[PDB]
RNA sequence: AACUAAUCCUAGCCCUAGCCCUACACAAAUAUAAUUAUACUAUUAUAUAAAUCAAAACAUUUAUCCUACUAAAAGUAUUGGAGAAAGAAAUUCGUACAUCUAGGAGCUAUAGAACUAGUACCGCAAGGGAAAGAUGAAAGACUAAUUAAAAGUAAGAACAAGCAAAG
RNA sequence: GAGCUACCUAAAAACAAUUUUAUGAAUCAACUCGUCUAUGUGGCAAAAUAGUGAGAAGAUUUUUAGGUAGAGGUGAAAAGCCU
RNA sequence: UCUCCAGGCAUACGCGUAUAACAACUCGGAUAACCAUUGUUAGUUAAUCAGAAUAGGCAAUAAUCACACUAUAAAUCACCUAUAACUUCUCUGUUAACCCAACACCGGAAUGCCUAAAGGAAAGAUCCAAAAAGAUAAAAGGAACUCGGCAAACAAGAACC
């Protein structure tokens, strides 16, 4: 694994920063608060 | 076993085993290599801290770790610990103390006290002595009590133990002949029966 | 479902499978179906006589031990044969054919212990 | 008698006994094949004591008094043993030339490997022998590509020894 | 995703150890020094990939051309299925015929 | 002394339907096995009488009572007759 | 003697004597209750009955009427950290039996023979 | 243990000197007491010369009272560093072992009277000095929750107690430190815990009866 | 005001360079149902690699596989259902770092060897084949800490109406 | 790879009672098989259970060891069986 | 002690300490108790039970209670001549609630003796629902059921393509 992605921690904050106000998974889960949060957008 | 780690607590003893299981996998400790002829460290010897809490006092080795590099002086880097806890008592209070590298001590010249570095030297008689780099002289080997508390001089023998002159009588006598042929003749046991031939293969 | 690890003894298999433990013949199995003893075969100990003997399992701490010096074939023959051929060198009483007289044997055959190939256990 | 197998009535529940040193080898030097014969003797009855001692202990779910008198005995026993193999072998080189009491020879298994073979007596000769010739101590063609293989394969054990090697001075250096 | 909890030892990289200091120099032995040598000749590698450089199966076949013939069985086996490999990739499969 | 499982036997020598149904002597020959000479040599000096008087309890014991039980006596009907045999 | 080669015997062939014993033998407790005469022994596995009797009586001066030896198996159940069993060694145990009417029972080694009214507070303070 | 365990102090008093009934008074005699068992006592003054050359009674009692201030006041800081050069290890576990999770304000009133060196001992050497000390303190103990526990925050109490100093005479750097503190039969009671107590009774189970 | 967890750095590995090797490291046991101290009963590799696959099928044919110095001559001469493809030599050049055991714009516990191990386990057998560890100078200082931090829960069930949000 | 299964070779074993023209006969156990139904359907079971049924001195059943191997073997042919 | 159930004990093959005691109460038993689990210590004892010299010559006549008989498928070293040897007990198996089925599996598993003298327990506690499964009983009727008397029956008989 000679190159590794070391910042997935804030990328993934992007999304979940704007999806902390929703109910259920989709305010912790990414993979469904990414959909939710591009609906709201 | 590659990844034992060489403590405080002697090998093998009951405290050795429970900080040294089979499926211990800790990390190797790197300690810088010195050769029997390099190391000049012994027990008893006094020695004086260069370093750390205990830093220009002067102290005697009790004990040596040398596959950590390591020398105990009697009552100096000392921490405080309780021995003999039980659940009813505490236990005793006592100073405890604390291993110290070879390169955080020096050696100490016995006229003058004060730590000189030295260096390993034949003698006239051909046997090997440590000699201080300055003001050359002959630091001797030190004395020290026998790991097993045997001390050879208070020693009295009981039964089963051989006398000193009795193990150092001389009754071999050069021959050409087996220990079997030895005692046989000695015992008197008479055998004219030969065997027959072997093949070997 | 057999164990492949587990060592192959006699307690295993059937009952018609049977092999030693490790321990020495002694004797034969006839025809008949019977079993002869050799008195011969069986081992015999050689036990010394320790009435008076001063020796004991232990040591005085005290005692020095000596400089380890292994025995070699140079300290054997310099001990036992030298000085008997030095000696009948300066009379001159001393010939190639004669060795055996110093103690050399010219063959181990007919002994009752020889040493190689060794027939005597230790 | 049976009482040998046990230390002296005064010893029994002590918690400690007192021992000598043991035997070594120069010591025992000194002493003849009589001395050294009645001398191992007197070991092997106090080793089964020592032995009948240790058993019990473990029965009785207790420390073995003194259990350092147990490998001295034991040790000294080696060094009889030793002292009477060195005059042996002496002899044995003298009077045959030998270096070995027992006869053998090198030999190449089926495997295509090499081995000390020893030798085994026999009442009968080695081609008379259907038992001993039905042993093979030749390998066929079809062992060569083995061969090079266990070569090979004991190659890169080498190599990845000498390496690791090289990279741990590395650290002692680094770090010193 | 889980982050270090702390800070990993500072990297200490001596931009003046002998190595780094003389970095370069001989480069010029053929020009600065008639000819005698060609740079290449300062590279140390690989025997078959010293002032040569090629494409992976170029690459493959060069090794085998040059040190075939000394190779372990487990490392000739796999390079020849490699050059077969990549045989029949650069030579059947992509996009531009 | 060993156990093993097999037909239970009650035997005197012969079937009940014989009429000889008593006994009067039994001659038995001690195996060589047991014989003096080998029972020295084995140390077992004292088990030179003992080997005869072990023959002669199990096997007179063993022709009695078979004797009793062909008259019908077993353990909860005790003989009421002592019955006698001897051996050489 | 164990780990070693005995000379090949033959018709007319001499006795087999060992000058030195490698076998080494202790005396256990009886598990079970045995007569006064028997007395329990743990033997090397190549030890056969015959060499035990001459064991006893040359070694040790003790006279024996009979001996009879079991082999005992190991148990191999027990596992390691790694999953690999441990083999407890397989053992053999002779049973003897005194001459003489000589009796012999296992010896017993071993043979033995702050206030309740201010707590929570240090004693030491004088105040 | 292949290395023999080092002890810097020895647990308990050599002699444990009785003080004698009254001795709270006044607040010579005593002075004259230590001359008076000067056989038992001088001569370990006079062994304690040897080893150590500086050893006054005139002196000792200034230095042996600031050693004992000194060491208390570090229970108010939690200073366990300073204080076990200050006290023995004897005397350590006694003074902190229940003061965990506790803070404890201790401060030191004038002294009543002057101390005075009282009774001396010696025994690889060590020797004990027994000091007495007559004076007002203040002391007060906390819980974990700031709650007080016992003693009064700012009032000044008169104590007389013997403390007992010890020092190892054979070590270079050795030290006289606080030891232990020999409590008169005579004393007054001390002052009590402010909470209430529960001291249970016997624990009966149903076979039992009470007696 | 925290559970489940998370953080870690070295065990070793990879590729080269250099270099032939000569290690073949107690006693005893083993080719008998291996590891069973002795006779019974004799002991011994293989004739050409094939196919898959490519030729958009397939049927002659299909580089490496099936090795004999680099670079050039040259993808040339030649060979080929003259298709797919295959493919020289003559002849020129080359003293290779040399010295001693070195080097890394290689991996760092799902990586790098399958490997802590050809073990555990699975298979009658040939064979297949894992997982994981982390205190400190000292444990002869009671085993270390560090982190609103994953999903999942708890602290704290819910309150007409609805892709659960947006204004 | 034939410790399952197919067939074979060698050495062995089991078959009560009742009738009979005296037997690949009859009735019916042990034993072998598996007709029909219900249950079960991640089950007790990767084919069983519970009943009901077929044969049961024979081309019977069963045990131990050996044999035949995939371009093959075996097959009272179901293209069935060969872990 | 009581109530009830009715394949048990040996050997072979296989298994390999699951045997027994103590101590533990983490893991294992699909839950407890208790241990089949963990640790330690012990154990299975044999001359009868079981396993493990050579060269020649030579054979018509089953078994079945072997007699009478009948049968057909045609069916088990010895003895003799010579030679050689001229007193021996060591070695190995022996425990168990156990083996093959991933399991403490309603399955598979050979022989001898016996059929309860041996070996065992269908219900953790409570409740008395529906549906589902199994057993018994049925007024009047008696195949009107159903694709079909499937299943069940106080029946288990007859006959034909
Ligand atoms: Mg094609
Ligand atoms: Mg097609
Ligand atoms: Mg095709
Ligand atoms: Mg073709
Ligand atoms: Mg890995
Ligand atoms: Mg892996
Ligand atoms: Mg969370
Ligand atoms: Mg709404
Ligand atoms: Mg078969
Ligand atoms: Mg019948
Ligand atoms: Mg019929
Ligand atoms: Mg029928
Ligand atoms: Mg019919
Ligand atoms: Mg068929
Ligand atoms: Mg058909
Ligand atoms: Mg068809
Ligand atoms: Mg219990
Ligand atoms: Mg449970
Ligand atoms: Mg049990
Ligand atoms: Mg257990
Ligand atoms: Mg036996
Ligand atoms: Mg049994
Ligand atoms: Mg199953
Ligand atoms: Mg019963
Ligand atoms: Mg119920
Ligand atoms: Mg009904
Ligand atoms: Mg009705
Ligand atoms: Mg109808
Ligand atoms: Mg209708
Ligand atoms: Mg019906």
């Amino acid at each position: 694994l000679r190159n590794r992605l070391t910042d997935r921690y804030w990328r993934v904050q992007e999304v979940l920063k704007h999806a902390q106000h929703f109910r259920g998974r989709k305010n912790r889960c990414y993979r469904l608060a990414v959909r939710a949060v591009t609906r709201a957008f | 076993s590659p990844f034992y780690r060489y403590g405080m607590s002697r090998p093998g003893s009951i405290a050795d085993k429970r900080k040294n299981p089979p499926w211990s996998r800790r990390r190797p400790v790197v300690v810088e290599p010195i050769s029997d002829e390099d190391w000049h460290l012994f027990c008893g010897d006094m020695v004086e801290i260069l370093e750390g809490k205990d830093a220009g006092k002067q102290g005697k080795v009790v004990q040596v770790v040398r596959q950590r590099n390591w020398v105990v002086l009697e009552g100096l880097n000392t921490h405080y610990r309780y021995i003999g806890r039980t659940k009813d008592h505490r236990g005793t209070m006592i100073a405890s103390e604390a291993p110290l590298l070879h390169h955080q001590v020096k050696l100490v010249d016995p006229v003058d006290r004060k730590p000189t570095e030295i260096q390993w030297r034949f003698t006239e008689a051909g046997e090997r002595v440590r000699v201080s780099t300055r003001s050359g002289r002959i630091i001797p080997k030190p004395e020290f009590p026998r790991a097993d508390g045997i001390v050879p001089e208070t020693w009295t023998d009981g039964p089963k133990d051989t006398s000193v002159e009795d193990a150092l009588e001389r009754t071999y006598v050069p021959r050409l002949k087996t220990l079997e042929e030895d005692v046989m003749e000695a015992m008197g046991i008479q055998e004219t029966r030969r065997f027959k031939k072997v093949y070997w293969y | 479902g057999a164990d492949r690890m587990s060592k192959w003894t006699s307690k295993r298999g059937p009952r018609t499978f049977t092999k030693s433990r490790g321990a020495k013949k002694t004797g034969i199995y006839t025809s008949d179906r019977k079993f002869v003893q050799i008195k011969e075969m069986v081992p015999e100990f050689v036990v010394p006589d320790l009435t008076g003997f001063k020796l004991k399992p232990y040591v005085n701490y005290r005692a020095p031990a000596g400089i380890d010096t292994p025995l070699t074939a140079k300290a054997l023959f310099q001990e036992t044969v030298a000085p008997a051929i030095e000696k009948d060198f300066k009379e001159g009483t001393f010939d190639a054919n004669n060795l055996e007289k110093y103690g050399f044997e010219p063959t181990q055959e007919g002994k009752l212990f020889q040493l190689y190939p060794k027939n005597f256990p230790r | 008698g049976l009482e040998e197998f046990f230390d002296d009535p005064k010893n029994w529940g002590e918690e400690k006994v007192k021992s000598g040193a043991s035997w070594t080898c120069q010591q025992l030097r000194n002493k003849s094949n009589e001395d050294l014969h009645k001398l191992w003797y007197v070991l092997l009855k106090e080793r089964n004591m020592l032995l009948t001692l240790e058993q019990e202990a473990k029965r009785q779910r207790l420390p073995m008094p003194s259990p350092e008198r147990l490998e001295k005995v034991v040790d000294s026993m080696d060094n009889v043993d030793k002292v009477v193999q060195e005059r042996e072998d002496a002899l044995r080189l003298l009077q045959t030339g030998q270096e070995k009491p027992r006869p053998g020879a090198w030999r190449r298994d089926i495997f295509g490997r090499i081995v000390w073979h020893k030798f085994k007596q026999w009442p009968i000769p080695w081609y008379l022998n259907k038992r001993y010739n039905r042993r093979r101590f030749f390998a066929m063609p079809y062992v060569d590509r083995f061969i090079r293989l266990r070569i090979e394969k004991h190659a890169r054990i080498e190599a990845r020894k000498r390496s690791l090697q090289k990279k741990k001075e590395k650290i002692l250096h680094a770090k010193f | 995703a889980f982050v270090r909890l702390t800070l990993p030892p500072p990297k200490v990289v001596d931009r003046w150890n002998e190595k780094r200091a003389l970095f370069g120099v001989y480069d010029n032995i053929g020009i600065l020094g008639n000819f005698e040598k060609h740079p290449k000749e300062l590279i140390k590698g690989p025997v078959w990939l010293r002032g040569w450089r090629g494409n992976e199966l170029q690459r493959c076949v060069r090794k085998k051309k040059f040190v075939g013939n000394r190779m372990f069985i487990e490392d000739l086996h796999n390079l020849n299925k490699r050059i077969s490999y990549l045989y029949k990739h650069f030579n059947r499969h992509g996009k531009y015929r | 002394l060993f156990r093993r499982q097999y037909e239970n036997s009650i035997f005197t020598g012969s079937k009940t339907a014989d009429p000889c149904c008593y006994g009067h002597t039994q001659f038995h020959l001690i195996p060589d096995r047991l014989k003096r000479e080998r029972l020295i040599r084995q140390n077992q000096a004292e088990q030179v009488e003992a080997v005869f008087r072990a023959n002669a309890i199990a096997s007179l014991f063993a022709w009695t009572g078979a004797q009793a039980m062909y008259q019908g006596f077993w353990s909860e009907a005790d003989v009421t007759r002592p019955f006698v045999s001897q051996a050489v | 003697a164990r780990n070693v080669l005995y000379p090949l015997y033959q018709l007319g062939g001499p006795q087999l004597r060992v000058f030195r014993t490698n076998f080494f033998i202790q005396l256990v407790r009886p598990g079970t209750a045995q007569p006064e005469d028997t007395v329990q022994f743990r033997i090397p596995m190549e030890m056969t009955r015959v060499d035990l009797r001459n064991y006893l009586e040359q070694i040790y001066n003790v006279p024996v009427a009979a001996v009879r030896t079991r082999v005992q198996h190991g148990s191999n159940r027990r596992r390691d950290h790694k999953n690999v069993r441990i083999k407890k060694p397989d053992y053999k145990v002779a049973y003897v039996q005194l001459a003489h009417g000589q009796t012999f029972t296992f010896p017993d080694l071993f043979p033995e023979k702050s206030d309740l009214r201010c707590p929570g507070i240090p004693s030491w303070f004088g105040l | 243990l292949e290395r023999p365990i080092h002890l810097a102090c020895t647990a308990g008093i050599f002699d444990p000197y009785v003080p004698p009934e009254g001795d709270a008074r006044m607040s010579l005699t005593q002075r004259t007491e230590r001359l008076r068992k000067n056989a038992a006592s001088q001569l370990a003054i006079r062994k304690i010369r040897e080893f150590d050359a500086n050893f006054k009674t005139k002196d000792f009692p200034e230095k042996a009272k600031d050693i004992f201030i000194e060491a208390h006041l570090c229970l108010n800081n939690s200073d366990h560093d300073r204080l076990h050069t200050l006290v023995t290890e004897h005397c350590f576990p006694d003074m902190v072992w229940d003061l965990k999770y506790k803070t404890v304000r201790w401060g030191f009133v004038e002294s009543l009277e002057p101390a005075q060196v009282v009774h001396v001992r010696c025994s690889n050497m060590y020797g004990q000095v027994t000091v007495r000390l007559h004076t007002r303190q203040t002391l007060a103990i906390y819980d974990r929750f700031g709650r007080l526990m016992y003693g009064q925050e700012d009032v000044p109490k008169d104590v007389l107690e013997y403390v007992v100093f010890e020092r190892h005479l054979m070590n270079p750097y050795g030290s006289w430190r606080m030891h232990a503190k020999i409590v008169p039969a005579w004393a007054p009671p001390k002052q009590p815990i402010l909470k209430t107590l529960m001291i249970p009774g016997p624990q009966l189970k149903p076979w039992e009866e009470y007696e």
